[PDB]
């Protein structure tokens, strides 16, 4: 595939041109819903779906209505295999 | 023993008021609403014997127009309920007189303050016309010497100022003024001819409301204005 | 909500449930292997756990379908044998059960 | 656009299970999710009949317990 | 066998299929490190 | 007026195309579909003694259906509506005129190309069966010389190609043809045989329904098309 | 074809049990329902001429309701029923029979283990008491030698122990007892007079009811008992 492997820094810009957004939330989960924080360390709000293709919403089901963000929920809409790595 | 057709009308007309009794031994029937405010009496040409409790009435009727009428109906060994044909052997389960609430008596009534009665058309008019104008209180006070029947809109108007629809059964000869204010949700009884009699004390009142198979006591409202 | 130690259990073979007891207690002298049950232990439900293929027939038989689900006790795959005793553990005063 | 046919969707449901065969169960509950279908709004787009057979395939299958084979 | 999710499912199919035949990928746990070093700021990529 | 049982059934007919009437001068009603593709006019016996607009005309007719039938229905006071009979009343606020939605005018309809008839068993059997297969829409062409209604299903026949009905509105000897579409949505007439009278030109269609009492006119769909 | 109202009758009750039918070229129809506990039959007087199976049994009698009888029972050119009406031909789609459980064959019923019979005022009224009673089991026993049924609604009473209903259907020449046990939810057939035929060995049995057209086969629940 794919020739040799370079390393170098990163200007904080590219930080930011990495990340889907930032944390400030120090908490994570509500222990009553077990689910994630609004603005926390595991929040999908940034990182994404805990299931896949559909969120607190519950509004997207199939493929017609994967990938468009929520409003509601706000986190875009996708498998769970790209929370893994963002 | 026998629950005849008439019977069976009237409790019809009581198990409105509640879908349930507790049966007392006499010719005679009468249920409270859970509030037990507008309550209903009958002596009815079928004599209770035994005293027994029944918490859906209305059913409890229903199961009596699905067998027919001369089944001896009796209260069973074990304390239930026996309808009996010459093959129909049914046990309605009777039920706990504490359940169903009763009237703790018919209402000795007290002496009318003021005389009218409405006609057969004229109860049929004012309760079948509320459902076009949508009416959900009445007034009944002195208006030109009149004992008039205002159905008024308490939602759209709690003053009972905006008339849609009123009903005047006939001049009443006073001076002592009133405005007597009753939920039309109190009128339990059905259409026909009820001698309206308006007892007026203070802030306690009663529409008394004497039909042709029953007396239904209604206690009139805070609202109901009485001046003597 | 409590969990209970019924012989009523979803989504399994009757076949294998004969072998329990009324309680739901296998016999001494049940000769038993692996990837089995000696004990049936239930759980109620819970929401996020709810899969569309079950949602069809709760919608359909009354929700009075999906309450429970199992976490029966298994025989560990691997294993055969004899059972020998069993123990049986409860609150007093709590009601005591025919083994017990 | 609208398909409010219960009957043809039980032709159309049909053709899920004798086309992909693996049950009436999941056939369509993927039809119901393929179209974001819920479960409290189906009589209006499911045949009167597919319900019957699952019923009987789900008692069948053993989905729930004893409590519910008598009745 | 270990780790090429993608591969190994592929694998899992095609022999039981009747194919013995291979599709190289690339490792998971790597691209593990990947991020892992990507968590310091010393940028790390992969060029053409 | 003292509109008859008649009178107030067609009332009730035509609320099926308006909720919203402007009851004119004189023994003639006057009314048009919402989207401005139905009408519906009528010539009554008794004279409407006072223009008014209704935004609720059914709740009317329920007012008018249960008072004694010598209820006065005039101009209240209040430049609305009164229906008092001889012992009672009914108050009915009249809905603004420049809040209802009508036609300026009768539509007379004053040309047709394709006349046909339509009587009331196939009147209720069209309206039944278009309910019954879920027919939408209903298409008037001449097929083996036959004016024939064909009923289609939009959503899954979408040329309106699968007769699974074909009903015959009656011989055709003619050589203009045509696909005078009308949707069900449209569909109003209540039991009176009908004279279809259908026009066309270009885009524009419309087919009326001269009954035993009443004119009711459509607008032919956008697909409508004419050969002369 | 045509079907008689009698034949569309035997249709009609057929749904109950289950919604469509596979029907053949012939003068019988049977159904059974998908449990296979219940199975109606009933030969009928109109004759079939093609084998077809119809998905919605009540939307075919309806629409069938709405043309006079004389309408022919063909198969459509387009693979479905066409109804050749009087005056219209309807084309209603045929079910691929495979999508309706047919019956390879029509049920006998063996031998008997005891005899008696229902009528029409016992069985319509057992129909209407299972509802107002909630009953869901009916269990058929001996008292006194008496073939006589008891009601139950099992949920509020495991091994049924309060009977909530009682009537006399027959006699018994003999000891031989039994509680054969069925639930309300497969008493289908229309109300009227039947013959009581009941085969029962060891844990299966079955309960034949025949009726003035048709005989149902309903299968007992495991629960009874018997000796013989
Ligand atoms: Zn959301």
């Amino acid at each position: 595939e794919f020739d040799a492997i370079k390393i170098a820094l990163a200007s904080p810009d590219m930080i930011r041109s990495w990340s889907f957004g930032e944390v400030k939330k120090p908490e994570t989960i509500n222990y009553r819903t077990f689910k994630p924080e609004r603005d926390g360390l595991f929040c999908a709000r940034i990182f994404g779906p805990v299931k896949d293709y559909e969120c607190l919403c519950g509004k997207y089901k199939r493929l017609k209505h994967r990938g468009v963000i929520c409003e509601k929920c706000g986190v875009e809409v996708t498998q769970t295999k790209v929370r893994r790595e963002r | 023993m026998k629950l005849s057709k008439d019977t069976t009308a009237l409790l019809k007309n009581f198990a409105t008021i509640n879908s349930g009794i507790m049966l007392k031994s006499g010719q005679f029937i009468m249920t409270r609403a859970v509030n037990g405010t507008t309550y209903a009496e009958a002596n009815i040409s079928d004599v209770i014997d035994f005293d027994v409790a029944i918490y859906d009435l209305n059913g409890f009727l229903g199961i009596l127009s699905l067998v027919n009428d001369d089944a001896e109906i009796s209260q069973s060994e074990d304390g239930n309920i026996k309808i009996a044909d010459a093959r129909s052997t049914i046990f309605w389960p009777a039920a706990d007189p504490s359940t169903v609430v009763a009237p703790n008596k018919p209402i000795p009534f007290p002496v009318a303050s003021a005389v009218t009665e409405i006609k057969a058309e004229d109860l049929q008019q004012l309760l079948r016309v509320s459902r076009g104008l949508q009416i959900d209180t009445i007034a009944i006070t002195v208006k030109e010497g009149k004992i008039v029947i205002n159905g008024f809109n308490k939602v759209e108007d709690s003053a009972l100022t905006r008339v849609k629809y009123s009903l005047t059964l006939g001049d009443y000869d006073g001076e002592n003024t009133f405005n007597f204010i009753i939920n039309m949700a109190n009128m339990k009884m059905q259409p026909g001819n009820y001698k309206l009699l308006l007892w007026a004390k203070g802030k306690q009142g009663a529409a008394k409301f004497e039909g042709e198979h029953a007396n239904y006591v209604v206690a009139l409202e805070a609202d109901s204005t009485h001046d003597f | 909500g409590p969990e209970e130690i019924t012989a009523d259990i979803p989504n399994v073979g009757e076949a294998a449930l004969s072998k329990l007891d009324e309680s739901g207690i296998v016999y001494i002298g049940a000769e038993v292997t692996g990837g089995d049950i000696l004990v049936g232990k239930v759980t109620p439900k819970g929401e996020t756990q709810l899969t569309p293929e079950e949602k069809l027939l709760r919608a359909i038989f009354g929700e009075k379908a999906s309450d429970v689900k199992d976490s029966s006790l298994r025989v560990p795959n691997g294993v055969s044998g004899t059972v020998i005793d069993v123990q049986v553990f409860t609150r007093d005063g709590v009601e005591k059960d025919k083994r017990a | 656009a609208k398909l409010l046919d219960r009957q043809e969707n039980g032709f159309i449901i049909e053709k899920m299970v004798e086309e992909f065969g693996m049950s009436y169960l999941e056939a369509t509950t993927a039809f119901l999710e393929e179209n974001s279908i819920p479960e409290t709004q189906f009589a209006k787009f499911i045949p009167s009949g597919i319900i019957e057979k699952i019923q009987s395939e789900a008692i069948d299958e053993n989905l729930l317990r004893p409590s519910v084979v008598r009745c | 066998k270990s780790d090429d999710v993608n591969g190994r499912t592929k694998m899992y199919k095609n022999i039981v299929d009747g194919n013995h035949q291979m599709e190289p990928g690339m490792p998971e746990s790597f691209n593990v490190l990947l991020k892992e070093i990507r968590s310091l700021g010393i940028n790390i990529e992969l060029e053409d």
